[PDB]
């Protein structure tokens, strides 16, 4: 209903140290993504290596 | 009121169940010989009865305990050669025997030497003697031990034909007395064959 | 069987194991010698810098003098010791680890006297030297016996065991360092040495029992 | 109670799906609440909003080291199999973690130092405790046999729990000598604790969810050659 | 036959999975932050000392890969490259040293961009860092091979063994280390780092017949 | 006209001649055996023959030339297996064959590893095989090579009964076509002794 910010990216998005806080947020993304993608896949890929082996 | 025995041994490489129950007891006086196969476990079922190696169901009964319990009462009474000689390659073939006797040195290790089969190699390093008088250094110990167990893996490697006929002559004696001999050979032992205890991996 | 007797045959087996166990020893010498010419004739930054050159060479001579713990063991006697031997396993890493540092400890702490000399350090310098790396040495081999317990078989040497033994090495580096310099400006230093001695102690009673625990794990 | 069978593949499947659900709903209001709703600070002005990423992330980059060494002292006076394979299954998000802590100080500290690197005992702590992972994951992607490669790793997290203390201790005390002083004081704000009692609470949800589909993963990666998986 | 394929080889036997690729990396940023821990915190200290760190790494690197250079291959495969493989044997041992570098050059040149950042090295600082640790670290292998296959390959070896593997790498740290201080004080390196590539061609060319020597007399 | 013909052999190694005056000639299609006992210079003699080492007094003639002058057209008609396999011991046995093969296949090799007996064991790291096996995969470079001579020492190290026949049957069709086999085998063959040249180490 009210925040502590004011008005769009123009606002938001620029605290004055942008750079250093949204550097901060993707590298902590992207990692946490990676981290992800890669459990997922490799739960997939261990069903594909069986298959493989089911011959 | 047997000495060491086994307790529904069983290991897995994790492809195949090599042995699968194994129970079998050694009285004092007997000849065994681990019959298999290549690709048995042969090795592992014997560093499982040496101790170095963890059973993965079952255990290992010496003499009334397991080999946890009692794992300085048990070192005493054991004689492991496995395939890997045991000797540090650098020292003289002396200086090895020197190490692995108690008392009473320098003066029956020469004779456990000699006895072997490596009358005039004993000063000479053991990286300069050969691939089958590597092995004699670490066999030559069956001269000297006084142990009441003897857990030998592959102890024909590559001994010479005159040396075998010595090795089964020496054994015939310590599993005459009170000895306990665990073979695990591919050459057909020339000893009568009504006297070793076959046991398979079962 | 024996302690002793092992301790012996350690020490026999390594006179053997000659030109290896000589080369962590030029290594600590190069490193020592190269950094006074890199920085040229500067009195006071190389009066600064050599309480840490000096530990950081030591500490890496030991790593590169550890690699031969255990290793040439495992492809043959390795066993014959947790086999045989009544004697407890933690007593014979303890007489591993102690031939270790009569191997690679003490030649590093004879020459400390000419390390001083070339160095420029005072009396009372090498004083502080020689006392930190009595106390160093051996808790850096207790600190490397579990690493190379654990490292011998698998034979992926230097980069893996540095990085097991080296992170565990941080608080004798600094503790060491902090006491030598110290003595720069001759202010009394004892309770620098008693973290040296209480560290020594607690990685002398808890390190046989896990490079025990280790050379189990590695030999199955 | 407890008698491990291959059920655990089917125990942690069922608490996968509602612990990942659940884990971004308490994520995305301890950064939703916080990161646009909590005020920030005199001295740092609108940058002293990297809480949310750095100590989250601090927290729980000990936080799992210190549940490692349970996963090992289980799996190793008590000698179990699937515990011991819970250390090389926390072993690569506490790396995560404390590589992201490394990079959110830098980024933090960056207004404020004047560059990147500056060596601090809250930071140096955190670079050795990658370290002491990287140990761990290395180890263990070394052994060509299973069921060896988690005890050594159970010895290790053993032996590097025995050390973190004194490291942590040391390094505080190697701040002490040189710098002489600390960076910023401990206070928090009252209308900004309960926004980062948020996220860490988010960020302990996602280490379980993670660690849970990572020992998914290991189970099969050990138990491949059994009838079980014919499904 | 096919030196492409004993390349690979190497390759292989390094790096059995891809999650090892990084274990040089991280031990190379261990060695690295391990000398501010003993030094301290400022920056511009460290910003003169950075030769030096980076070279002692590197040497320490290269010791440590000449190990399992040739004595892991003595024990049992080494006289199959020597009978069998119809190509030469320079050829044999080149494409070892040359998997060497890329298990000890190559993650230092990966990691060059980070280490002269941490210690506190300018742009200058980097360009002649990366044109002195990719010019001058495999000539630490090519020298280093020769003394490291009798070192480790001849049985009954004195003490005297020593001096063919580290004091010959010697005038190398002194032209290397003496290099990058010019970009300390900002001008061109030119001559002091164009007799680094004299130093390779002349020791690319004469290092692997000498290796093939040291093998064949040790052999024999 | 004729392989190797080493002429006045000699070795003085420590301070005893192992063989002097030790002048034979291998024609084409030769099984030949160095008969010796366990501490003659068999292993030396075997390392005199395939270059590795150098003799004290006269010369090996391969093909009418020395030895060390061509070494070029004779490591790719030559296959010596000594005491130690030669393989590495982290590889899969797989991988060891696709690199001692000429043309890297991975066809071949697989009917390799499964006419020596490693039927199954193609991806299993050869350390975690046992110690009979390790050396099979080393012989199982048998089918696979075309090198029209072998000297292979101590072949018949750790090798059941069906392996040992399994490579005497493989090397009685090398030595008819055109193949020359050399061996030093402590157990002696079971084919009769009139298709053998016995070479005594004098
Ligand atoms: C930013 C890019 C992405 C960040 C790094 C993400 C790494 C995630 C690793 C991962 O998911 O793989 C896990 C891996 C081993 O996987 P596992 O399943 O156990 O093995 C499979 C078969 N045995 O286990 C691992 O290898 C774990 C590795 C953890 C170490 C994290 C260190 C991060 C390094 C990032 C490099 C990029 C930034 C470099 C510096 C930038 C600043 C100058
Ligand atoms: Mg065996
Ligand atoms: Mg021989």
């Amino acid at each position: 209903m009210t925040p502590a910010f004011a008005s769009w990216n123009e606002f938001f998005a620029m605290g004055g140290y942008a750079f250093f806080v949204w550097l901060a947020v993707v590298m902590t993304v992207i990692p946490l993504v990676v981290l992800v993608v890669h459990s997922v896949m490799q739960h997939r890929a261990i069903l594909r290596g069986v298959a493989q082996q089911r011959a | 009121m047997g000495m060491l025995e086994a307790r529904e041994l069983l290991c897995e490489r994790d492809e195949r169940t090599l042995f699968s129950g194994l129970s079998f007891t050694l009285n004092a006086g007997e000849w065994v010989q681990i019959t298999g196969s290549n690709g048995a476990g042969k090795t592992t079922l014997l560093r499982l009865l040496t101790g170095l190696s963890r059973p993965d169901a079952g255990e290992v009964l010496w003499q009334g305990q397991p080999l946890h319990q009692v794992r300085d009462s048990y070192h005493q009474n054991l004689l492991w050669i496995g395939h890997q000689p045991g000797i540090k390659t650098r020292l003289t073939a002396l200086e090895n025997l020197h190490f692995y006797h108690r008392d009473g040195d320098t003066a029956q290790c020469l004779e456990a030497l000699a006895q072997a089969g490596l009358a005039g190699f004993e000063d000479i390093p053991v990286n300069q003697l050969s691939a089958g008088q590597q092995r004699r250094v670490a066999l030559a110990r069956l001269w000297l031990t006084r142990a009441t167990l003897w857990i030998l893996d592959e102890p024909f490697t590559a001994i010479d034909v005159n040396g075998v006929d010595r090795l089964t002559q020496r054994m015939a004696q310590h599993t005459e007395q009170g000895g306990i001999v665990i073979l695990t050979t591919h050459q057909p032992l020339n000893v009568a064959e009504s006297k070793i205890r076959r046991i398979s991996l079962t | 069987m024996m302690f002793w007797r092992i301790f012996r045959l350690e020490l026999r087996v390594a006179f053997r194991h000659s030109a290896e166990i000589a080369n962590p020893l030029w290594f600590f010498l190069i490193v020592i010698t190269l950094f006074p010419l890199s920085i040229g004739p500067e009195p006071q930054l190389l009066a600064r810098i050599a309480p840490g050159i000096i530990w950081v060479a030591a500490l890496l001579s030991s790593l590169l003098a550890l690699e031969r713990l255990f290793r040439d063991d495992l492809q043959d006697g390795s066993l014959e010791q947790l086999m045989l031997l009544p004697l407890p396993l933690p007593a014979v890493v303890l007489a591993k680890v102690m031939a270790h540092w009569m191997v690679t400890g003490l030649p590093l702490l004879i020459l400390s006297p000419l390390v001083a000399m070339l160095l420029g350090m005072d009396v009372y310098g090498w004083q502080v030297m020689a006392l930190t790396l009595l106390l160093g040495t051996p808790t850096l081999g207790f600190l490397g016996a579990p690493g190379v317990a654990l490292t011998v078989g698998l034979k992926r040497g230097g980069v893996l065991l540095s990085i097991l033994v080296l992170p565990l090495t941080i608080p004798l580096l600094i503790f060491a360092t902090a006491a030598m310099d110290a003595a720069s400006m001759h202010l009394p230093v004892d309770g620098y040495l008693a973290i040296l001695g209480a560290l020594l102690a607690g990685t002398a009673t808890l390190s046989p029992f896990a490079t025990a625990a280790a050379l189990r794990i590695s030999i199955q | 109670q407890l008698a491990i069978p291959p059920r655990l593949y089917q125990i942690c499947g069922w608490f996968i799906p509602w612990l990942a659900i659940a884990s971004v709903v308490v994520l995305t209001v301890g950064w939703i609440w916080g990161f646009g709703f909590a005020p920030a600070d005199y001295q740092q002005g609108n940058s002293y909003r990297i809480i949310y990423l750095h100590v989250p992330a601090a927290i729980w980059s000990m936080g799992i080291y210190a549940s490692m060494a349970v996963a090992a002292f289980i799996g190793l006076v008590w000698q179990m199999k699937m515990a011991n394979l819970a250390v090389a299954a926390m072993a690569p998000i506490g790396a995560v973690f404390t590589f992201i802590a490394l990079v959110t100080g830098s980024a933090w500290g960056k207004p404020m130092w004047g560059t990147w690197w500056v060596w601090d005992a809250r930071l140096t702590s955190e670079l050795v405790l990658l370290f002491l992972y990287v140990g761990v994951i290395a180890l263990w992607h070394a052994f060509d046999d299973r069921r060896l490669a988690g005890r050594a790793a159970g010895i290790l997290v053993l032996i590097g729990v025995v050390n973190l203390p004194i490291i942590h201790y040391s390094v505080e005390w190697w701040n002490t000598l040189h710098q002489g002083s600390t960076r910023m004081q401990q206070s928090i704000d009252p209308a900004m604790r309960s926004p980062l009692r948020w996220s860490i609470f988010g960020f302990l949800l996602l280490s379980a969810t993670l660690t849970l589909m990572r020992m998914r993963n290991l189970i099969l990666l050990m138990e491949k050659r059994r009838p079980w998986v014919s499904e």
